[PDB]
């Protein structure tokens, strides 16, 4: 002997649950297929609406039965405002659009095995705790990709921070495409027309000397890099905009893991956020951004609604996913032709899971900061 | 995927003392199932 | 033996989790056991999802491993000595406290 | 030390560590009190204690925190001089340097 | 021993009629698996 054995084992934490819990889950039928659809249904003015009717008013069809559209512009509403002469013949000839929208389910699952001679001579004897701890937090935290690799997908709201367009175009060698508080505040203004309504009220402000009143937001979820740059924005009138969150604890309630908030967004801090990482321009001489991977990385920022994530589960009862795990402790039960002798064990972990975003207005920005 | 090797064709087994699936190919049955230089396919 | 010996175990998920234990999703036999490894880049995770089907068998096959921490004990020590006619003889007469 | 260089600090320790040991002190009704976040003890030797106190926030205000602007806020830790980003700065006789 | 056949880097098969263990190679196994003349190696 040389050395002395301590029992107590150092296991890391199961990073926290922070997309999960925003899903709302629908139900799926057994019997039947693996696929769940929707008719979306589209305003009569919105320039989505196209259809074959569409008889001019004081004439023949004219393809647009939408009237001006959206197009906003007082130049053009007058023309195509419904002007109906005293002779009612004909008019707009108004038509109207569903939009079909499908949503697919999926199949995934583990399977782990050990021997008998693993578990009976082994310096450790709480090997079993251990590993079935392991395999389960693991299967909680793949699940959480599932959804948030999703959700990135799939948001209708993508801002680009300066002249950008794709995520090639960004890249931190000349003027770092980087978030500023004029793009935040647009990006609330494209979600202010509608869907995402506003998380949280508006805080009217608590009596404390430096507490100070902000306005309602939508929570943003932003990865831990990213952080600084918010710190250090400057507002227009170059003072701060990143107001942190005690300044307004006393006031309103507390979101789980909140930083603080910038115009209409609350930040929220995510320890498990993927990235596009090595997505950017090729670093010739990246001057000293943490997004290197061969190329510039691109982190994002995400501020989902509450009408975005359609998550169905199969036969999972009100939630996103059921784990359903096998054991085969070695022994008689895995005695058979393939080993005589019984010396395997196994457990698998099976699950469902597929997401719909349904009204996809969720908001996905890019940034390469660091 | 296991999926394109059914609809491949080819079908597989399951390796029990170490290691995960092999999939047998036509020739390879074939192959497989010779007793002597004069029962394997002509390519081989 | 003047050694204390600890063991850490890693989450399954992080790239410091190597192990042969590895199998696909077509049922051959890879390398990274740690499926998905710990990079946080959704251009590969996608790919590394265990997937499985209908079918159903060995596939997406997982380990786990476990790391070793080990102290250190030292010994240390000092003194200081005196003679007689050093106490008696000195002015002040608590010197010794 | 920098600001940004402190909080650097503190977002990758907040990846790991241990939690904020102290919680985040909220608003007082006092006349010249402010608001401190949860931090975690910073051990310095008190030949920083200069720079730390003439120290410029990104928006060229006063960085640095006296502790007595807190007080009554919250609870003191033994030996706190004030507090900067999300670490309270306690001072130290025998620092090393 | 069985043993051995794992150090070799080489997985088995199990055989449920008559042959109670069929070793698997992994040249054997890209061999076995192969529609027609197309998919075999060089050295065949």
């Amino acid at each position: 002997r040389l050395d002395y054995y301590y029992k107590k084992a150092l296991v890391d934490a199961a990073k926290e649950m922070y997309f999960g819990q925003l899903a709302e889950v629908t139900n799926m039928p057994k019997n039947m297929g693996k696929q769940i659809k929707l008719y979306h249904y589209v305003p009569l003015l919105d320039d989505r609406n196209v259809n074959d009717q569409g008889i001019d008013a004081a004439g023949a069809t004219i393809a647009n039965g939408n009237l001006y559209g959206s197009s906003k512009d007082i130049g053009t509403i007058p023309s195509k405002l419904p002007a109906l002469t005293e002779n009612g013949g004909r008019v707009n000839r108004v038509g109207f659009t569903r939009i079909q929208l499908i949503g697919s389910i999926k199949k995934f699952g583990f399977f782990y095995e050990w021997t008998q001679e693993a578990m009976d001579f082994d310096t450790d004897e709480e090997l079993d705790s251990h590993l079935i701890q392991e395999a389960v937090k693991g299967a909680n935290e793949i699940t959480e990709d599932q959804l948030q690799i999703d959700l990135l997908n799939g948001a209708g709201v993508v801002r680009y921070p300066g002249a950008a367009t794709s995520n090639a175009d960004m890249t931190g060698e000349g003027t770092a495409t980087v978030v500023t508080y004029e793009g935040l505040v647009k990006m609330g203004i494209t979600l202010n027309d509608n869907l995402c309504p506003m998380q949280t009220k508006l805080i009217a402000g608590s009596l404390m000397t430096d507490t100070r009143t902000i306005q309602g937001a939508r929570a943003l979820y932003i990865g831990s890099e990213l952080e600084l740059q918010l710190r250090k924005m400057k507002d227009p009138f170059d003072n701060a905009a990143f107001i942190p969150v005690q300044q307004y604890a006393d006031a309103g309630n507390l979101l789980k893991g909140e930083i603080g908030s910038i115009a209409s967004f609350r930040v929220i801090v995510v320890p498990k956020m993927l990235k596009w990482a090595g997505a950017g321009a090729t670093v010739t001489t990246n001057p000293g951004y943490y997004a290197t991977s061969g190329k510039y990385d691109v982190f994002p920022m995400l501020c989902v609604g509450s009408g975005s994530f359609t998550t169905i589960g199969f036969q999972t009862d009100g939630k996103t996913v059921k784990f359903t795990t096998y054991t085969k402790k070695p022994g008689i039960e895995t005695v058979s032709y393939a080993d005589p002798y019984g010396e395997m064990g196994l457990t698998s972990i099976k699950w469902y899971y597929g997401s719909l975003i349904l009204r996809p207005e969720w908001i996905a920005l890019f940034k390469t900061v660091a | 995927d296991v999926d394109a090797i059914l609809a491949d064709g080819k079908q597989a087994v399951a390796v029990k003392h170490g290691g995960g699936l092999v999939v047998v190919g036509e020739l390879g049955a074939q192959v497989l199932a010779a007793k002597d230089v004069s029962e394997l396919p002509d390519g081989v």
